[PDB]
């Protein structure tokens, strides 16, 4: 009763197993006093105590759950961080009542905000796939890695068995496909996850999850198998999967520069060689412009819609990995998930249909038995396609070359053909090129560094950031002296369509001017649109256009068009 | 008791700061 | 009563969060105060989410206990001077008002309450119809304008916050030897400090943060804001004072200053408000008016 043990005098354990000796009220007393004086009394080497620090913020955010290191518990008391790793379900009790105290210690009456406290363990030593869990493991905690395949909602349980309950959630976790060994199928496992952790984590998700490894018994399973077989579920204690001054300084002295766009531009899918205005349209789309909208009648799009007419093997499908790769959130291939994200199409009558719909909405909706709801599409859309069968034919029209009703080419903001042309000296740099690259990928610090700036003139960690940083920051406009010229020059280029007989010019391709003006004024950092934007724009959605048409309007379009696609 | 002065010390730093 | 910004209406966290003299105190136009204010609430027992609660709708617990858990928490944020004694009326069963929420309302109406000679008429008799709009508040048959009242006094308060943390951040405090010149140039919408009594406002809200920042330098501040119509800048004549719980007053000396560089200066000025230290200029001319009067010993 009265009496407390020394640290030494636990390094005996005295009765038949741990749970036994950890359960006696002096032992029990003595790991409670112990415990305190640790998480009270452990620092930085600059003095500077974070279990102190994190208290203090516990209370800040008005939450429920501390966070405990396992590495600090095991590098003083090291007999405790034993005990935990072997008995948790009794050590983590103590460990809650103890930082209870320590809390009360910083906001007393904090039990009127929330009545207990739980405490998430960190970093624990040892992982296992889901290959390697025996029956030796049964009540330990461990350390586990997957994807999460499945979900079900949140639903309340009763805590006690006056009333109280908690939340409620189960998840279905599988081995990861890197993981999985040559041959084999992937395991699976569930998870249950309680009052702090339902909804920490979405299907496909590549997670990692600290807890208990428990067993129960269950009739079907003994009854289907004919053995005395016990189920077995995993109890999750933990789960686990911005920018400072520093980097908006040198965002802002990189984009000082000149010739940014163009850098950008270069270091744009750096393992694919050539296909200039390709790079140039896919960093136009990732970065975009501006949705805008007027009550009185109308609104416009931010996304930047591409697409992309390839020859066999001219490098679409790289471009669209490395877009993958490069962006914040995509789909590839569903519209829900590409939500505020870009959304990839590598080849193609119902997913026709909904990319009509798509394309003229940007949220869509749907009824089925009477019931009718509503989802947001809002994403920039790349597409790319094969020629009608085995090549294009240039002396024809775009229609003549795709499987599209004319609309998808109207609203598409950017069209182009990619074709795979006779020259030696293409081929040559082409050769020397893809050899280079695969010498440099051979797997047979210093010359790791020296391969990324040769392999790009930006480092892409910085240009991802650039990416985000833009995006979520800068909102251009325009600016109202030069929309004058643009005006004259769209009535211009209508009236040398008209004169030639081409299909005409329309207000879809000068909206598709100013937002992709406001993108490139994007790329920058720019809040303002300026004249070379507006030119760079034009020539953009003017070359494109003259693309399109067949060969003889293509040369009078040209000739004329001069002043514009060349000239300004 | 010295050892734990860092703690009170955080605790102490809002009613400083 | 509290000097927290209209404590029996909106929520107790907007109280303490608006209030012009928790901004000096804490700092709120910055992550650094914001953080202690939920310090603070977390200190005090007070869940978070209750905080945020409308007043009339929060727990019956709370509202008695509020007046003892004041006294144990605002001295460890230097936040005692908030309380004090005020009036307060009630009427029937429709609820208790305080003189000092009374008038927020009144004034919010006058404010807010719905060439250049002729343009400068209309916006001058529309501000006079506001004058019938506060007089008929005034009347407890008419409870119903006096909401109106209210709920146009909570939005004028946030517009205004939301241009003093811009004023501060972007650090256009001109710091000029002999007084503080601040000069609007832009705004998300800058027509609301074209009424004296909204552009009195912000200067109240500026003053209490520069008597807080630092112990030193007590000094005259002008402020001013352009209007795109006129191109004329609205200039206002600001005193220091000293905080509320520390001996002879102060007088404003602006008038003296204005009357004497008005009576010499080549500028276009007007001079026709009663509160003499308030004027008006064109565009063009607000630099040199201003150089001719840092050059004077008048200031
Ligand atoms: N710079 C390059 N230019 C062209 N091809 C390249 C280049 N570098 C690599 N390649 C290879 O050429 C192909 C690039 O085009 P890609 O579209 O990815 O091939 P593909 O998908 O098989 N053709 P397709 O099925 O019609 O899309 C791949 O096989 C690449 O490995
Ligand atoms: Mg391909």
């Amino acid at each position: 009763l009265r009496e407390e043990l020394t640290l030494e005098s636990l390094s005996n354990v005295k009765a038949n197993s741990y749970s036994e000796w950890i359960t006696q009220p002096n032992v029990s007393r003595t790991i409670a006093r112990e415990l305190k004086s640790f998480l009270l009394e452990y620092t930085d080497e600059t003095g500077r105590s974070v279990y102190g620090a994190r208290i203090r913020t516990l209370g800040e955010m008005n939450s429920e759950s501390l966070e405990v290191n396992y590495r600090h518990l095991a590098e003083s008391k090291a007999i405790l961080a034993l005990f935990l790793a072997k008995c948790p379900e009794e050590m983590l009790k103590i460990f809650d009542l103890v930082a209870m105290e320590a809390t009360e210690l910083h906001y007393p009456d904090y039990a009127r905000i929330h009545s207990e406290i739980h405490v998430r363990i960190s970093d624990f030593p040892t992982i296992y796939s889901l290959r390697e869990l025996r029956e030796s493991n049964l009540s330990s905690l461990v350390r586990v890695t997957g994807v999460v395949t499945r979900r079900t909602g949140v639903f309340p349980q009763l805590k006690y068995v006056k009333t109280v309950y908690r939340n409620y959630q189960r998840v279905t976790l599988q081995e990861a496909p890197g993981t999985v060994p040559p041959g084999r199928l992937p395991r699976h496992r569930e998870v249950i996850l309680l009052a702090d952790l339902v909804d920490v984590s979405k299907p496909g998700e590549e997670v990692e999850v600290t807890g208990i490894y428990k067993n129960n018994y269950d009739g079907n399973l003994n009854a289907k198998n004919g053995f005395p077989v016990f189920a077995t579920i995993i109890e999750a204690n933990s789960i686990k999967r911005s920018w400072t001054e520093e980097e908006e300084r040198e965002f802002r002295k990189i984009s000082r520069d000149r010739g940014i766009i163009d850098k950008i531009i270069s270091s744009m899918a750096p393992s694919i060689y050539g296909h200039r205005d390709i790079k140039t349209a896919v960093a136009c789309s990732l970065f975009g412009g501006v949705p805008k909208n007027v009550n009185g009648k109308h609104s416009i799009r931010g996304d930047i819609n591409v697409l992309l007419l390839g020859d066999p093997g001219t490098a679409k499908s790289q471009i669209l990995k490395y877009v993958e790769k490069t962006a914040h959130r995509a789909v590839f291939a569903a519209l829900v998930l590409a939500d505020k994200g870009v959304c990839l199409i590598d080849e193609f009558d119902q997913d026709r249909t909904s990319i009509h719909e798509a394309m003229e909405q940007q949220s869509i909706s749907i009824s089925k038995a009477g019931i009718v709801t509503t989802l947001q599409a809002r994403c920039s859309i790349i597409a790319a396609a094969n020629p009608n069968g085995g090549r294009y034919n240039s002396t024809l029209p775009l229609a003549q070359n795709v499987s599209l009703t004319e609309p998808i080419l109207s609203r598409f903001d950017i069209l182009c053909v990619v074709r795979d042309l006779v020259d030696e000296e293409a081929d040559e740099r082409l050769a020397t090129f893809v050899v280079d690259s695969h010498v440099r990928s051979h797997p047979e610090l210093q010359r790791q560094r020296k391969k990324e700036e040769e392999i790009s003139p930006i480092p892409q960690e910085l240009l991802m950031k650039y990416i985000h940083y833009a995006r979520t920051k800068i909102y251009p406009k325009l600016h109202q002296m030069d929309m004058d010229k643009v005006s004259r020059v769209y009535a211009d280029l209508r009236r040398e369509s008209i004169s030639t007989g081409s299909f005409p010019i329309t207000v879809r391709h000068l909206e598709s001017i100013l937002r992709i003006a406001e993108s490139f004024a994007k790329m920058r950092l720019s809040e303002f649109v300026s004249s070379y934007d507006l030119d760079r724009a034009i020539k953009v959605v003017v070359d494109s256009f003259v693309d399109a048409q067949k060969v003889s309007v293509r040369r009078q379009l040209r000739r004329s068009f001069a002043i514009y696609t060349l000239g300004h | 008791n010295p050892k734990s002065s860092a703690f009170f010390e955080s605790m102490v730093e809002d009613i400083i700061e | 009563d509290y000097y927290l910004f209209l404590l029996r209406h909106s929520s107790l966290y907007d109280s303490f969060y608006y209030s012009n003299y928790v901004n000096a105190k804490l700092s709120l136009w910055n992550e650094n105060g914001k953080k202690r204010l939920h310090k603070m609430f977390a200190r005090m027992g007070i869940p978070l989410s209750t905080a945020q609660e409308t007043w009339l709708y929060m727990d019956h617990s709370i509202k008695r206990e509020l007046g003892i858990i004041f006294d144990k928490n605002l001295d460890r944020y230097g936040l005692q001077d908030i309380i004090r004694d005020g009036f307060v009326r009630t009427l029937g069963y429709r609820g208790s008002i305080s003189a000092s929420e009374f008038v927020e309302a009144l004034t919010a109406l006058l404010e807010v309450g719905n060439n250049s000679a002729q343009k400068l008429t209309n916006l001058r008799k529309r501000w006079v119809s506001n004058f019938w709009l506060s007089w008929d508040a005034l009347d407890d048959r008419k409870v119903e304008l006096l909401n109106r009242g209210i709920q146009l006094a909570q939005d004028l308060q946030r517009a205004i916050f939301n241009t003093g943390v811009a004023i501060l951040e972007k650090k256009l405090i001109k710091h000029l030897r002999i007084y503080r010149l601040c000069v609007l140039q832009d705004g998300p919408d800058l027509d609301l400090y074209r009424n004296p009594l909204t552009l009195l406002r912000l200067g109240n809200w500026l003053i209490e943060c520069c008597a807080e920042s630092e112990d030193k330098q007590l000094l005259p501040m002008v402020l001013a804001s352009i209007d795109e119509n006129t191109d004329t800048y609205l200039v206002a004549g600001l005193t220091p004072r000293y905080p509320r719980g520390l001996k002879k007053p102060i007088l404003n000396n602006f008038s003296m200053a204005f009357q004497q560089i008005t009576a010499e200066t080549d500028a276009k000025v007007r001079i026709d408000n009663f509160e003499s230290s308030i004027i008006e200029i064109r565009r063009e001319d607000l630099s040199p008016f201003l150089e001719k009067l840092t050059l004077s010993g008048l200031l």
